[PDB]
RNA sequence: CUGCAAAGUACCCUCAGAAGGGAGGCGAAAUAGAGCACAGCGAUAGUCGGGUGAGAACCCCGACGGCCUAAUGGAUAAGGGUUCCUCAGCACUGCUGAUCAGCUGAGGGUUAGCCGGUCCUAAGUCAUACCGCAACUCGACUAUGACGAAAUGGGAAACGGGUUAAUAUUCCCGUGCCACGGGGUCGAUCACGCUGGGCAUCGCCCAGUCGAACCGUCCAACUCCGUGGAAGCCGUAAUGGCAGGAAGCGGACGAACGGCGGCAUAGGGAAACGUGAUUC
RNA sequence: GACACUAAGUUCGGCAUCAAUAUGGUGACCUCCCGGGAGCGGGGGACCACCAGGUUGCCUAAGGAGGGGUGAACCGGCCCAGGUCGGAAACGGAGCAGGUCAAAACUCCCGUGCUGAUCAGUAGUGUC
């Protein structure tokens, strides 16, 4: 769990400018 | 030293409180920064654009709606830069008048 | 840190290998000094690496290439420094922070009177650096941070009259744990070191400990065995890890003291003492130091959890949201990264490796910005459709946020993505339940049920186990 | 909560006699909705072993149940006496 | 040519098989037949193989559990790889 | 790939055996990781075999 | 015959749902959006609560009520071939439904010196040689060789305990072993004792009370030797036996998957961890 | 003793409860100025709603400026974290969430007017 949902969080913030 | 000229001031769809400083009777339909830096500068005023300042008063956040103008009254030594103009009140109207007459918006 | 990658590059074929080694030693080895450049050291451990080698093999059962790491790892530890504890207290502590000027020494105390105040001391913090005036103020406001009480030992005409006032503000403010800061001063200052002596020979300190700045060179030899001689100094600090310094210097100390290495200072906040050990920069130094973290993960998790102290808040209560609770998770998982983010994306992101803080200042954003919603939209089972059929509710959260229209959008599009891991099976709704009656409490239920009888090294075990929120998924996956 | 005589039972011998059983049960469910309209229809399993006692073709002229009602949504729970 | 030994088996059972019967599990080659998985075995590790039980499959491959001597003592020969 | 036909006969027979070996040992490290996790990079466990073939071809070739 | 190009459908509503639908987006075109201009049977069986679930008459728990007793129980041959176990599912299959499955998908699972194959030979079969035949992939005899038994022919050697989601006399622990009419156990019943269960006016009713292979030892029957010396005696369920020596007495050879001791301060069991007997 | 009538007691229900004014507030909106580079600082008029306790109409069978509640995602007023906007700053503004309320609105319970029914059977008077 800690893995994707923290990874998706990541990778959204990022992507996001 | 210039003056601020916030289209909040020649809204007729706003109240007192919301920054309308102008009579309705006088107020424009929805100016913007842009068109009444357009008038001021037609008429030998001094003025630049501060495209993307916000009216404190001004609870929306999109473009029509925010900018501001700056225009030059006096000169350095203290004389007025066009005797028709003294107070801010007289650009505010001037312009008021002036915009609803801007091709853009009698298209 | 770009030999950090000599690590992976390196790992790759095994159809060639020694010169693979001496290579990257020697590459390794340049990256750094190296021998005889800025002392003389390295040679040393350059040394000891072959030693090893022409005298042991790795157990069999394992790839060779691997094995020379521990060892690498472990010779950088050494070299740095190598840990476990942790001090040993008593009824009754006096401690004193000595070392060169600028290593960190009142900003430590601070950090230890925060650190052992949680475990339940009655800490007292000495500000004796009197030469600086500036530093009295100092210290009284990092202890105002902290909620550890400062005295302002100024009366310096004797020693004598510190241990005075010292002791009578012990006595009637119950302390346990004083904490001296002594100024900076030169290892070989004579009229200084002469009164660093004179001050313990009166206070009567039980431990001596030298902050050793991670950044120092070739000196920290020199000066480790002075104030060691001068002083009797038991126990190190090593302080700015969270910088990129290798930290050779710990060995350098370790090796002519004998006197083990408490604590790591990693950043400026008050909390920012850990601890690690050498562990952390063998891990550093290696890609694993984002394995390494995730100590930082379970280290610095249990921390949510007990008695709720939290303020609540945390994931706890506000683990309602969950997705409030998964927004301070990615807040404390911002915070910050113990390893690499699978993440499951790339797209631009731009190198998008890292920023900490950067990413937790996101995580407060959409959090102030959730701030502007109300109980029916945070409580509500898809918090997102509630918006989809009152669009005008999507306006005010925006105007009170000090956000735009888009932004609410995009954290109602987030959420939605977040909710479905979550959701990733069941999502939002077994997460929460499991959640709203299990999660921590879900964990902690797991935690009243299968502790009792663990020592606090074991619940922060099952602690970091829970965490997992898929472990169920591995313990499911397992059978 | 009360106590009430089930009869529905007689009615029970309109259908063929090696069946006797489930048609009580059936009747019994019926009862205690009806009377007593705010009353599911759980049957607490002392109440079917009473209709089975003497196996599924002969099952009693009546029965005596203790039933509860709880207000708000109908609920019923029956049990024998 | 085909080489004997394709790669440890590594599975629960195969754990269970390593620690309390001390063996070790390989995939391979059905026909390596069973001498030469006992050689094969002994040649890479550098152990005394005491017996080999062989399976085919369903895999498509061949199982071999091949169990060490006492002082080979098998966990520590598969912890290396 | 990264091993040519040219450079296999370039070697001595010694070369050859030396390189097996060597070959040999990566596949056997790669079967490895093989069972218990795969870091990898298939392109090259599939090199080391034809890498293998191509040097016992020329070993028969050459006449060792 | 997707399309010029993946532009192969973002976002939102709905739903148990990565399904599907609505809305919307792309393109000249989406009617170009993906294989794309149900009782009958000597087996009449459930009912009440509860669990899970979007959904429960039939999936699971408990209680009550029943069915099968040479079988609806246990172990297996052939044959099947993964149907076994786990997890996720429900478009297909299931005489209704299904959250269940022998279904769909993905993973996993079968471990041997002492179990069996393998070895031997059976009825018989094939091959080579010989000979025949127009000729052979054909044909009988004769030679030589080989084949021909997995429950169920012959046969070197293993028991007890433990362990997995799924194997087990194979793995693990310990120990053992090999090659180079009459006799009588299980079971069943009877008697009495011990353990624990049920029922409750009776004092009865139920279950258990265990423990291998193997190693060692013992014997009946049959046959035979010595002694002895029957002329009517010995013996059987019955036939029968004898001076070509009967009974008796003493010996030799000599059985069980049987007894007894070990194997076991092995294993197993919540506990007691029995003793005799009958029919066998 | 038995009945009646007026006064009247108990209880559970029903229906219904103005208008126009002064002074002081709060709020909203409009309209004029002065000052200022912004956020603004300062001052004059007008209208509407509501509140506090205060009159009176010549007003109704009654009509007290009573006591709660709720305050809605926003859409009443206040105080407004954060964030946002103006500002180099100091600060100031708009303001969600949260809290709150003499004074948006909406609602109860009081009292007060008639009013079914109930219970009591006392107070008087009258009859046979």
């Amino acid at each position: 769990l800690g893995f994707p949902i923290n990874f998706l969080t990541l990778y959204v913030t990022v992507q996001h400018k | 030293r210039f003056i601020c000229i916030y289209p909040a001031y020649l809204n007729n769809k706003k109240t007192i409180a919301e920054g309308r400083r102008i009579p309705i009777s006088k107020a424009v339909e929805n100016p913007t920064a842009t068109e009444i830096q357009d008038v001021c500068s037609a008429v030998g005023l001094n003025v630049f654009l501060e495209k993307n300042k916000m009216y404190s008063r001004e609870w929306n956040r999109d473009v029509q709606y925010r900018g501001r103008v700056r225009v030059q009254l006096k000169q350095e030594d203290g004389s007025l830069c066009l005797v028709q103009f003294p107070s801010r009140k007289s650009v505010m109207l001037y312009a008021a008048e002036m915009i609803p007459k801007l091709k853009t918006r009698t298209q | 840190r770009k030999i950090t990658s000599a690590l992976r590059s390196l790992s790759n074929a095994t159809i060639i290998n020694e010169e693979v080694l001496n290579a990257m030693l020697k590459e390794v080895c340049t990256a750094l000094l190296e021998a005889d450049v800025n002392i003389k050291l390295v040679k040393q451990l350059r040394e000891n690496v072959k030693s090893a080698i022409d005298l042991e093999e790795m157990a069999s059962g394992l790839n060779k290439r691997k094995m020379i790491q521990h060892a690498v790892f472990k010779e950088l530890v050494k070299l740095v420094d190598p840990g476990v504890k942790a001090w040993t207290p008593t009824k009754g502590n006096v401690i004193m922070f000595v070392g060169l000027q600028g290593s960190g020494k009142t900003t430590t105390c601070s950090k230890l009177a925060y650190y052992y105040q949680r475990k339940g001391w009655k800490t007292c913090l000495i500000c004796a650096d009197t030469f600086r005036a500036g530093a009295f103020d100092q210290l009284k406001q990092n202890a105002t941070k902290a909620r550890i009480p400062f005295y302002g030992s100024y009366t310096e005409m004797d020693p004598v009259i510190i241990a005075s006032e010292g002791v009578e503000k012990f006595k009637n403010e119950n302390f346990e744990i004083i904490i001296v800061d002594t100024s900076g001063r030169h290892k070989q200052e004579d009229s200084l070191f002469e009164e660093m002596l004179q001050v313990a020979n009166a206070i009567q300190p039980d431990n001596i400990v030298y902050v050793m700045d991670a950044s120092i060179g070739q000196a920290c030899e020199a000066q480790a065995k002075a104030f060691k001689d001068k002083v009797d100094v038991a126990s190190v600090i090593v302080t700015k890890l969270d910088g990129h310094a290798k930290g050779g210097g710990a060995l350098s100390a370790v090796a002519a003291t004998k006197s083990p290495i408490i604590f790591i200072g990693t950043g400026e906040h008050i909390d920012d003492f850990e601890p690690f050990k050498t562990q952390p920069f063998i891990s550093k130094l290696l890609g694993m130091g984002d394995i390494e973290g995730l100590i930082d993960k379970v280290n610095e998790l249990k921390l949510d959890d007990n008695e709720a102290l939290i303020e609540k808040l945390k994931h706890g209560q506000f683990t309602l949201r969950d997705m409030y609770e998964q927004f301070q998770n990615i807040m404390k998982m911002g915070p910050f990264s113990q390893i690499l983010g699978m993440i499951p994306g790339f797209g631009t992101d731009f190198m998008s490796k890292g920023n900490e803080q950067e990413s937790m200042a996101r995580l407060k954003k959409l959090m102030t910005i959730m701030d502007s919603m109300n109980d029916q939209e945070l409580d509500s089972t898809d918090g997102a459709k509630v918006f989809s059929k009152q669009p005008g509710r999507i306006q005010r959260v925006a105007r009170g946020s000090g956000v735009s229209t888009r932004d609410v959008q995009e954290l109602l599009t987030q959420y939605t993505k977040f909710a479905q891991m979550v959701k990733k099976m069941g999502g939002i709704k077994g997460l929460f339940k499991g959640g709203d009656m299990s999660k921590n409490v879900s964990q902690s239920q797991m935690a009243k049920l299968n502790q009792q009888m663990a020592k606090m090294m074991d619940p922060r075990v099952l602690h970091h186990m829970g965490g997992m929120a898929g472990l169920q998924s591995m313990m499911r996956q397992f059978q | 909560t009360r106590e009430y005589t089930v009869n529905l039972h007689k009615r029970l011998h309109g259908c063929t006699f090696k069946k006797k059983a489930p048609n009580a049960i059936k009747e019994i469910r019926k009862f205690a909705q009806k009377a007593m309209g705010t009353n599911d229809v759980r049957i607490d399993v002392k109440l079917n072993k009473h209709i089975w006692s003497s196996g599924i073709r002969s099952v009693p002229r009546r029965v005596r149940v203790r039933i509860a009602r709880k207000r708000n949504d109908e609920e019923d729970a029956k049990e024998e006496l | 040519q085909y080489q004997i030994l394709k790669y440890p088996l590594t599975t629960e059972s195969a754990m269970k098989k390593i620690e309390d019967n001390n063996t070790l599990v390989f995939i391979v080659d059905l026909k390596a037949d069973k001498k030469k998985i006992k050689a094969a075995v002994k040649k890479m590790y550098d152990i005394q193989a005491k017996k080999v039980n062989t399976l085919i499959r369903p895999d498509g491959k061949k199982k071999a559990y091949v169990k060490l001597t006492p002082d080979y003592d098998a966990l520590d020969v598969a912890n290396k790889i | 790939g990264k091993v040519k036909a040219g450079e296999l006969w370039n070697k001595s027979k010694d070369d050859l055996t030396k390189q097996l070996a060597e070959l040999k040992t990566e596949l056997g490290q790669l079967r490895i990781q093989k069972v218990a996790s795969s870091g990898s990079k298939l392109n090259r466990i599939h090199d080391i075999r034809k890498s293998i073939a191509r040097v016992l071809t020329v070993i028969n070739a050459k006449q060792r």
